[PDB]
RNA sequence: GCGGGGGGAACCUGGGGAACUGAAACAUCUCAGUACCCAGAGGAGAGGAAAGAGAAAUCGACUCCCUGAGUAGCGGCGAG
RNA sequence: GUGUUGGCUCUUGGUCGCGCCUGCGUAGGAUAGGUGGGAGCCUGUGAACCCCCGCCUCCGGGUGGGGGGGAGGCGCCGGU
RNA sequence: GGGCCUGACUGCGAGGCCUGCAAGCCGAGCAGGGGCGAAAGCCGGGCCUAGUGAACCGGUGGUCCCGUGUGGAAGGGCCA
RNA sequence: GCCCGGAUAGCUCAGUCGGUAGAGCAGGGGAUUGAAAAUCCCCGUGUCCUUGGUUCGAUUCCGAGUCCGGGCACCA
C-alpha cells in the first residue's frame, strides 16, 4: 500500500473520488504542483469516436486568450510579410520554404504547421514527406494553412493551443498556468471546449466528449470537467 | 356451478386460433387457425382456528386469504 | 439472376430516370448520361444500383 | 318462524353453441352468434343519470321508430 | 418462460466498470501500450550505494515495500 | 469500315391497324432538351413479325397531398 | 432478402492484441536399400483476395469491393 513516488504528498492532496469541477480544479492543482520551476498543468480528455474511419478524426483550435507564453509550437511557413504578421503575432519557429528546406535536411522543432497559401505548396509537397503521419504538415481546415499567419500565430502568443485526437481518441492542450494567470488557461480551455464541441461530427450516439483532460508535456495528467 | 373461483368469477370462454404473420414486416396476414379453448387458474388454503381450508383461486386468492387473515 | 440484372439512372441528387439495362461485357461500368427533370434536361448520370 | 322449488304457445337475458348453400372449387370468409342443449328473472324483462357524445367555447339518462349512406368502411378488399 | 413451487449452500461462465497490476517485431544507456501537459523533480529512503523481501516475465527488466544514514541522483542536456 | 454521341428523352399526341371485352400495335406534328452535318434533316433503341403476364398483396427511390380536436406521427393518397 | 466465417505455399490450413509468415501433405534430392516400408537427414513458392485510411511502420486494425463458405426467414 506504500509506492514509489515523493510525489505521494501531493497524491495525498490527490483525493479522487469526486470529478469535482474546473474551477475548484485551477485551485487545488496550482496548489497540488510548483516542483521545479512553476507547474505546467495541461487538459486532456477522451471521446467516444473512431479515428480510424477519419469521419470524425478532429482538431483545429480554440482561442484560450492569454495572455500567453507556452505550450504547442508551430511553424510560420511564408515569405517577408507574412513572417512579419506571424512572427510578432506570436511565433515559436518562424520563415518560409527555406525552412521548409531547413526541415526536409533535419530541422524540426514545431508540433503545428501555419503556412500561409504563398508557401504553401512547397510546406505542404516539400515537407509533406517530411512532416507527414506526425501532425506537422498544413492541412487547409486544420487551423494550419491560410494567409493569416499573423493572426493565428498571433493567438498561439496571446495564445494558440490546438486540438488533434490521438490514434485512440483523446486530445490535449493548455487552459491555465501554474500560479496562474488560472483564469486564463481557464478561458482558453474553453475556446477548445467550444470550436472543438462544434467539430463533434453528427455521426455521434451517446458519450462523445468522453475523456477530457489537462496534462502537460513532461508532468502532471489530470481529466477536467469542462462544466464547471 | 363447482369451479369457478371463491373470490369472484374466472369460470369460462375462449375462441382463438392463429396461422401466421409477416406483415408491418414484407406483406399481409397468413390468416388461419379456427381454433376453440378453456383458460384459467389455480388451488389452495389455510386455517380458521385449528380445522379449516380455503379452495379458492390464485391471486384474488393471496389477497383475499390475507384480507380474512386481518379476519 | 443471368448476367442480365437491371439497373436504372438516378442523376446528381436532383432526381432519378429508370429503364433496366444488364451485366455482361463491361459489368460495372456505369456512368451513361439521360436527362432528368431536372432543370431542364441536365446530365443526370445513371448508375444506380 | 320463512324461501324455493313446479309450470307455461311467443316474446326475453345470459349461459354454450354447428354443417350446409355462397364465395359456380374452397381451406381465411359464409350463413352467424343463425338453428339447437341449458339456467333463469317476467308479465315483459333489456337497457336505464355519462372516466358518454362531439368539437360548436355543444350537447346532455335509458329504450324503440323514421333518417342517418348501405355511404363511413370490414375483407383469398373477392361473396359479401 | 412464468405463477403457486420456500431454505441454506459448493460453484462456474459472459459482460461492462477500474487495477495490474500489464504492454519486449527493430536502433533504441533501455520489455517507449498510446496520445496530452511537458525540464524539471525529492528528501517519514536523511540514499539510485548497498540489504533483503513482495510481484509480473521474451536472459535482461519493470514495479511495490522494510532497512541501512551523511548534498546525493535522476528526468533535463544529448541522444535512438 | 472509320468519327464524333445519347432521344434505348419527359410532356404528348391528331389520326388509323386489328379486337366485341381488355388487349397489343402504327404515328406526322406542337413544347421543353439536347446530338450527328455547315447545313437540306435523321434520333423519342435496335432491320422488321416471338424474349410476355391482370388484379390483389407488399418493397424501395419520391413526393411533400391526407391525417380521423391541433401541432407532429404511426400510418397513409399519386409518381417512379 | 438479413445474420455469422473465411481469402496465406500447388493442396489443407496456422498466425504478435501493429515489428517473423509458419506447420501438415503433395513435389524434388542423397544414404538405406533381396525389400517395401518405415526409418534418416535436405529443400522448394508466398501483393498473406483487392482498394484506400490509422501507424514510424501493419498478415494483423477499421471502411469499402468482389468471391466462396455457413446458416435463418419469406415468396403475390
Amino acid at each position: 500500500p506504500k509506492h514509489g513516488k515523493r510525489y505521494r504528498a501531493l497524491l495525498e492532496k490527490v483525493d479522487p473520488n469526486k470529478i469535482y469541477t474546473i474551477d475548484e480544479a485551477a485551485h487545488l492543482v496550482k496548489e497540488l504542483a510548483t516542483a521545479k520551476f512553476d507547474e505546467t498543468v495541461e487538459v486532456h480528455a477522451k471521446l467516444g469516436i473512431d479515428p480510424r474511419r477519419s469521419d470524425q478524426n478532429v482538431r483545429g483550435t480554440v482561442s484560450l486568450p492569454h495572455g500567453l507564453g507556452k505550450q504547442v509550437r508551430v511553424l510560420a511557413i511564408a515569405k517577408g510579410e507574412k513572417i512579419k504578421e506571424a512572427e510578432e503575432a506570436g511565433a515559436d519557429y518562424v520563415g518560409g520554404e527555406e525552412i521548409i528546406q531547413k526541415i526536409l535536411d533535419g530541422w524540426m522543432d514545431f508540433d503545428a504547421v501555419v503556412a500561409t497559401p504563398d508557401v504553401m505548396g512547397a510546406v505542404g509537397s516539400k515537407l509533406g514527406r517530411i512532416l507527414g503521419p506526425r501532425g506537422l504538415l498544413p492541412n487547409p481546415k486544420a487551423g494550419t494553412v491560410g494567409f493569416n499567419i499573423g493572426e493565428i500565430i498571433r493567438e498561439i502568443k496571446a495564445g494558440r493551443i490546438e486540438f488533434r485526437n490521438d490514434k485512440t481518441g483523446a486530445i490535449h492542450a493548455p487552459v491555465g498556468k501554474a500560479s496562474f494567470p488560472p483564469e486564463k488557461l481557464a478561458d482558453n480551455i474553453r475556446a477548445f471546449i467550444r470550436a472543438l464541441e462544434a467539430h463533434k461530427p453528427e455521426g455521434a450516439k451517446g458519450t462523445f466528449l468522453r475523456s477530457v483532460y489537462v496534462t502537460t508535456t513532461m508532468g502532471p495528467s489530470v481529466r477536467i470537467n469542462p462544466h464547471s | 356451478m363447482k369451479e369457478g373461483i371463491h373470490p369472484k368469477l374466472v369460470p369460462a370462454r375462449i375462441i382463438c386460433g392463429c396461422g401466421n404473420v409477416i406483415e408491418t414486416y414484407s406483406t399481409k396476414p397468413e390468416i388461419y387457425v379456427e381454433v376453440c379453448s378453456k383458460c384459467h387458474p389455480f388451488y389452495t388454503g389455510q386455517q380458521r382456528f385449528v380445522d379449516t381450508e380455503g379452495r379458492v383461486e390464485r391471486f384474488q386468492r393471496r389477497y383475499g386469504d390475507s384480507y380474512r387473515k386481518g379476519r | 439472376r443471368i448476367k442480365l440484372l437491371l439497373e436504372c439512372t438516378e442523376c446528381k441528387r436532383r432526381n432519378y430516370a429508370t429503364e433496366k439495362n444488364k451485366r455482361n461485357t463491361p459489368n460495372k461500368l456505369e456512368l451513361r448520361k439521360y436527362c432528368p427533370w431536372c432543370r431542364k434536361h441536365t446530365v443526370h448520370r445513371e448508375v444506380k444500383i
